[PDB]
RNA sequence: CAGGCGGUAGGGGAGCGUUCCCGAUGCCGAUGAAGGCCGACCCGCGAGGGCGGCUGGAGGUAAGGGAAGUGCGAAUGCCG
RNA sequence: AGUGAGGGCGCGAGCGAUAACGUCCGCGUCCGAGCGCGGGAACAACCGAGACCGCCAGCUAAGGCCCCCAAGUCUGGGCU
RNA sequence: GUACCGUGAGGGAAAGGUGAAAAGAACCCCGGGAGGGGAGUGAAAUAGAGCCUGAAACCGUGGGCUUACAAGCAGUCACGGCCCCGCAAGGGGUUGUGGCGUGCCUAUUGAAGCAUGAGCCGGCGACUCACGGUCGUGGGCGAGCUUAAGCCGUUGAGGC
């Protein structure tokens, strides 16, 4: 008797809203939809996550001195080439992105966590352009 | 109906008609032996505490057998030391007739 | 029906004949004649030869139409290299592998 | 009387040369690349049956968890109330049912929840 | 100079990667207007010694 | 019958450090422990020797396969003349036979049969009588053997 | 039935295979010896041993014993 | 027979500078030979634990239960 | 005892195998030749003279699976896909993604080690033998056991 392995199938689209939420165990879960943890036939070995879906982003929310403290930093591979920008600034140009690399920190390192990661899909302000899919209003 | 039943020291999920193959049994092949059960499942629902009292799956032996060779080797680095086994895990086949209870 | 010719024992390297074989490998005898003819390397001369060779023992042997021909298959292979001693300064000496080939081509017939 | 090497040599060396096929270069085409391969492979064979068997206990305790969610509890506590139940179904198979016989799981889960509190 | 040397055999597979570019081109041809007999562009026609319709040298 | 130079200098040269070229490592060399000329015999207590001549005899007895002629008849020399008395002492040859006897004449005529072992008295021997099916011997022969042992 | 079974130096035990000898004036062999090449088959814990297909073309050596130039992956080893 | 280069850690002393992945002894331990398994990111000797083989069964240890990553975003009560 | 090396004394190789029989391939074809394609000989030419068998490294041609946003002691466990063998169920090949993953030897307190040795393959390659000791052991005889050289016999015979 050997485990049930899912065939093909149909994603599931899902809607989140950032407004007010805290930024880190926000993403711990749209990590976890991501993954497809949630899914009783889950399957790690295989994209069956769902597609996530962030509006607001840009209202998201963090604790302490973060806004001012918190830096996140990147290499350019010159030298003197560390670049280090505090998140209030990040916030202010690409405010997307300080969720998106939240999320990013939190999936698989290689071929399908970066596979997960596509099916995010952020954005800063409370519209969305995939009215196609129509994504379900998700709660928690 | 499906049945969760216990021998080997593991658990299976039968239904009438089914090719499984155990932890090796002492039955004659051709004999019929009598599974407990876990669970009875499909149209009732009968949940074992942790044995359904009245139920069992009877079930046929079809024959013994050895598993495929698995090869099982060992070897230590820098200090000479290897050692080649070849296991052949024992079974027996049953073919699933009737689920009793 | 194929049509097979063996120049063997040809002192050229191989890495170098076979550069010209894969030119035509697949082609019409045609385009083969045509562009061996103009192929600027010294390999072109003796994979010629072959291809013309098989070429008459396609008509002259095996019932096959000239008109028809093509290089179905072609190959070089490594014949036994001529040893030889090339003196180096402070008295080394060096082998100079002198090389040779094997190189065989295959027509057939095809009505397309 | 002389004992030449003659034929034996080769037929070991053959008969690991056979082992290896499928290796990566040298590795199936050297004997002595792929011995050592060989000495690998047979140590993680070994070494990953043991962890095949972890492996899967974590796959169906993921899903068995997923499964749970559903119902509005955790695993932790599904499980606690599957033994003081005296439940003593499996997880290869509290996994399978999970996805093949919902029904059948959810009574689990009401049974579970029935026997803590 | 201390004589720089190969650390590694080279592979067969990088070996035969790096010549990957190796590969000859089939020689550029064109039919003569008057021969008909392939040849190369822009040159004079070794067949029938024409170019440019005149003839231009004997063959 | 190689010199005894050293082939090359044993440092600075780039290559492994050598003798002689009649150094068991190199081909053509020396050999390791080969074989070199040998006695393997070695001196079996008289006693046991003996005994076991007797315990070889007692064997082909209790088998039954031993046979006392007291002169073979019709052999004057020819094999056939063996052939003749043979068939008559049961020795139709469907079984080795040790034909033990001084008779020369005797020893002549079986001598080229496959399945007959020709020997003098003298030579009675364990090795002999057990690599044959059966065992017959001349009452003149046999008075040797009893001899023998004791 | 009960218990033990990680292991370097090292000690002990039991085996596998190579060449040769007896077994042999035998038995196997052109209806194909040895050797070679395959195999998802059989037996063996393993070293191995069989069986089948292809090659090969003249040898081979049983059960039971005997004797050693008897097993290689490394020696900047030797030869090719 | 082998061994007669040991090493780390805890504890007790000498030397040292109440330095050293220091050195020299003593008691114990482990690595050595357990660079096999879980934890400690990684890590001979720290924590857990002494691997005959097989299993798509179960319980625990250390350490853990927000995501990477198995298990509580558990329940009270404080502090920062 | 040559080739070759060395002024010299001296050093010192490699190299055996068609087939039972040369029947050793007339003649035609391509080619300057070499070499091949027909033909012919033979049981066999995948015995063609660079000739029995013809392993391995090494080099090619063809086919199946696979590969151009993934970072690797090259494997392994799982699942999945394609191709193949299979009545079935089962299997072979390949490998996409997921899990795990510090070559071998030696020397070492300690090595994945930026310590040693190895380009790769094939073959040669190291605990022997004699005599004497000391234990164990299979036997023979036992207050006794046992012969040495040699002599006789044999010519794989033993006796004295
Ligand atoms: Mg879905
Ligand atoms: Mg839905
Ligand atoms: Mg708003
Ligand atoms: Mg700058
Ligand atoms: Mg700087
Ligand atoms: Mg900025
Ligand atoms: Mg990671
Ligand atoms: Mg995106
Ligand atoms: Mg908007
Ligand atoms: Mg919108
Ligand atoms: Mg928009
Ligand atoms: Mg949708
Ligand atoms: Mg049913
Ligand atoms: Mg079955
Ligand atoms: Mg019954
Ligand atoms: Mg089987
Ligand atoms: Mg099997
Ligand atoms: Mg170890
Ligand atoms: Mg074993
Ligand atoms: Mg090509
Ligand atoms: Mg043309
Ligand atoms: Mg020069
Ligand atoms: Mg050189
Ligand atoms: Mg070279
Ligand atoms: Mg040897
Ligand atoms: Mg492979
Ligand atoms: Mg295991
Ligand atoms: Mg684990
Ligand atoms: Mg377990
Ligand atoms: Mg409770
Ligand atoms: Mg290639
Ligand atoms: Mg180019
Ligand atoms: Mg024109
Ligand atoms: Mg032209
Ligand atoms: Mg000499
Ligand atoms: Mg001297
Ligand atoms: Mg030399
Ligand atoms: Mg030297
Ligand atoms: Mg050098
Ligand atoms: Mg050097
Ligand atoms: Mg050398
Ligand atoms: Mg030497
Ligand atoms: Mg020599
Ligand atoms: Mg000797
Ligand atoms: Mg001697
Ligand atoms: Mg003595
Ligand atoms: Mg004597
Ligand atoms: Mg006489
Ligand atoms: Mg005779
Ligand atoms: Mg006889
Ligand atoms: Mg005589
Ligand atoms: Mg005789
Ligand atoms: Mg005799
Ligand atoms: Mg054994
Ligand atoms: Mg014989
Ligand atoms: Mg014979
Ligand atoms: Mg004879
Ligand atoms: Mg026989
Ligand atoms: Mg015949
Ligand atoms: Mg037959
Ligand atoms: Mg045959
Ligand atoms: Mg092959
Ligand atoms: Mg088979
Ligand atoms: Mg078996
Ligand atoms: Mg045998
Ligand atoms: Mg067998
Ligand atoms: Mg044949
Ligand atoms: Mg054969
Ligand atoms: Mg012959
Ligand atoms: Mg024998
Ligand atoms: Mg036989
Ligand atoms: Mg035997
Ligand atoms: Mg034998
Ligand atoms: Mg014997
Ligand atoms: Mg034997
Ligand atoms: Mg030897
Ligand atoms: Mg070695
Ligand atoms: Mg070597
Ligand atoms: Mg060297
Ligand atoms: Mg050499
Ligand atoms: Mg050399
Ligand atoms: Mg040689
Ligand atoms: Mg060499
Ligand atoms: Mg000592
Ligand atoms: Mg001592
Ligand atoms: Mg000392
Ligand atoms: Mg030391
Ligand atoms: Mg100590
Ligand atoms: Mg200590
Ligand atoms: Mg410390
Ligand atoms: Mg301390
Ligand atoms: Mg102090
Ligand atoms: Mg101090
Ligand atoms: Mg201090
Ligand atoms: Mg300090
Ligand atoms: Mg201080
Ligand atoms: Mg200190
Ligand atoms: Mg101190
Ligand atoms: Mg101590
Ligand atoms: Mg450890
Ligand atoms: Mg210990
Ligand atoms: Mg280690
Ligand atoms: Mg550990
Ligand atoms: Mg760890
Ligand atoms: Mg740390
Ligand atoms: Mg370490
Ligand atoms: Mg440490
Ligand atoms: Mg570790
Ligand atoms: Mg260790
Ligand atoms: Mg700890
Ligand atoms: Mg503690
Ligand atoms: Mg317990
Ligand atoms: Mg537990
Ligand atoms: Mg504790
Ligand atoms: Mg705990
Ligand atoms: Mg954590
Ligand atoms: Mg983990
Ligand atoms: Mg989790
Ligand atoms: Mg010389
Ligand atoms: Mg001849
Ligand atoms: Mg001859
Ligand atoms: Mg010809
Ligand atoms: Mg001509
Ligand atoms: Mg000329
Ligand atoms: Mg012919
Ligand atoms: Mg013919
Ligand atoms: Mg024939
Ligand atoms: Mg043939
Ligand atoms: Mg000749
Ligand atoms: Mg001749
Ligand atoms: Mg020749
Ligand atoms: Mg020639
Ligand atoms: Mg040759
Ligand atoms: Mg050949
Ligand atoms: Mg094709
Ligand atoms: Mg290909
Ligand atoms: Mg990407
Ligand atoms: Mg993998
Ligand atoms: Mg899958
Ligand atoms: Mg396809
Ligand atoms: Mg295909
Ligand atoms: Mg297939
Ligand atoms: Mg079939
Ligand atoms: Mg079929
Ligand atoms: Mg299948
Ligand atoms: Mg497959
Ligand atoms: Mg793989
Ligand atoms: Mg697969
Ligand atoms: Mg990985
Ligand atoms: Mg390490
Ligand atoms: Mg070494
Ligand atoms: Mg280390
Ligand atoms: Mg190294
Ligand atoms: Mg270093
Ligand atoms: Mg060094
Ligand atoms: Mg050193
Ligand atoms: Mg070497
Ligand atoms: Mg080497
Ligand atoms: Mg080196
Ligand atoms: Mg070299
Ligand atoms: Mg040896
Ligand atoms: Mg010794
Ligand atoms: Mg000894
Ligand atoms: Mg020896
Ligand atoms: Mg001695
Ligand atoms: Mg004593
Ligand atoms: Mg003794
Ligand atoms: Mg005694
Ligand atoms: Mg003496
Ligand atoms: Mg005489
Ligand atoms: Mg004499
Ligand atoms: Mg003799
Ligand atoms: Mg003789
Ligand atoms: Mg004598
Ligand atoms: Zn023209």
């Amino acid at each position: 008797m050997k485990t049930y392995v899912p065939k093909q199938v149909e994603p599931r689209w899902v809607l989140i809203d950032a407004e007010g939420k805290t930024l880190g165990r926000l993403a711990t879960k749209i990590a976890t939809l991501l993954r497809g943890k949630h899914r009783p036939d889950w399957t790690p070995n295989v994209a069956m996550g769902d597609f996530v879906v962030v509006v607001n982003a840009d209202k998201i929310r963090v604790t302490g001195k973060k806004l001012e403290q918190k830096i996140y930093t990147r290499y350019s591979g010159y030298p003197g080439g560390l670049k280090k920008i505090p998140l209030e600034k990040m916030l202010a140009t690409h405010p997307e992105r300080v969720l998106e690399h939240a999320v990013k920190g939190m999936l698989p390192k290689g071929p399908l966590g970066r596979r997960l990661f596509k099916r995010l899909k952020v954005y800063a302000g409370p519209d969305h352009p995939h009215q196609a899919q129509r994504p379900e209003k998700l709660e928690v | 109906m499906f049945a969760i039943v216990k021998t080997g020291g593991k658990q299976y999920r039968v239904e009438p008609g089914l090719k499984l193959r155990v932890e090796k049994l002492d039955a004659e092949p051709g004999a019929t032996v009598e599974l407990p059960v876990l669970l009875l499942g499909g149209e009732k629902t009968v949940v074992g505490t942790p044995v359904v009292e009245g139920a069992s799956v009877v079930a046929e032996v079809l024959g013994h057998g050895r598993g495929k060779k698995i090869l099982v080797s060992k070897f230590k680095a820098k200090v000479q030391y290897r050692r080649k086994k070849g296991h052949r895990q024992p079974y027996t086949e049953l073919l699933i007739k009737e689920i009793r209870g | 029906m194929e049509a097979k010719a063996i120049a063997r024992y040809v002192r050229i390297s191989p890495r170098k004949v076979r550069l010209v074989v894969d030119l035509i490998r697949g082609k019409s005898l045609e385009e083969a004649r045509n562009i061996l003819r103009y192929t600027n390397k010294r390999g072109a001369y003796f994979v010629a030869k072959v291809l013309e060779s098989a070429a008459a023992n396609a008509v002259n042997n095996h019932d096959m139409l000239e008109d028809r021909l093509y290089v179905k298959a072609a190959y070089v292979d490594e014949g036994p290299a001529l040893k030889r001693v090339l003196p180096r300064a402070r008295g080394r000496a060096d082998i100079i592998k002198k090389r040779t080939s094997h190189i065989t081509v295959i027509l057939g017939e095809k009505h397309g | 009387p002389r004992a030449k090497t003659g034929v034996v040599r080769r037929r070991k060396h053959k008969k690991i040369l056979k082992l290896a096929k499928g290796y990566w270069g040298l590795r199936s085409k050297s004997f002595r690349k792929a011995r050592e391969t060989l000495f690998a492979a047979g140590n993680y064979a070994y070494a990953h049956r043991k962890r095949r068997k972890r492996d899967f206990r974590r796959l169906w305790i993921v899903r068995i968890n997923a499964a749970c969610r559903q119902h509005g509890l955790n695993y932790s506590t599904f499980i606690h109330g599957l033994k003081k139940a005296g439940i003593e179904v499996d997880r290869k198979n509290l996994a399978d049912l999970a996805v093949r016989e919902p029904q059948v799981f959810a009574e689990l889960v009401e049974r579970a929840k029935a026997a803590q509190g | 100079a201390k004589h720089p040397v190969p650390k590694k055999k080279t592979s067969k597979a990088r070996r035969d990667a790096r010549r990957s570019h190796h590969a000859l081109t089939p020689p550029i041809l064109v039919p003569c207007p008057e021969c008909k007999a392939m040849k190369p562009p822009h040159t004079v026609c070794p067949e029938c010694g024409y170019y440019a319709g005149r003839k231009v040298l004997e063959v | 019958a190689y010199s005894g130079r050293k082939i090359w200098p044993q440092k600075h040269t780039g290559r492994a450090r050598h003798g002689d070229i009649g150094a068991p490592i190199f081909v053509g060399g020396g050999v390791v422990f080969g074989p070199k000329p040998r006695d393997y015999s070695y001196t079996l207590p008289k006693k046991v020797r003996k005994k076991g001549l007797a315990m070889a005899v007692a064997d082909r007895a209790r088998e039954g396969k031993l046979l006392l002629v007291e002169a073979f008849a019709g052999v004057n020399g020819k094999t056939k003349e063996f052939l003749a008395w043979a068939k008559e002492a049961g020795l139709d040859g469907s079984e080795s036979v040790l034909l033990v006897t001084g008779n020369e004449l005797v020893r002549r005529a079986a001598r080229n049969l496959p399945w007959v072992v020709t020997l003098a008295p003298e030579g009675l021997n364990v090795y002999d009588i057990v690599r044959t099916e059966r065992l017959v011997m001349d009452l003149d022969a046999w008075e040797v053997f009893q001899n023998r042992i004791g």
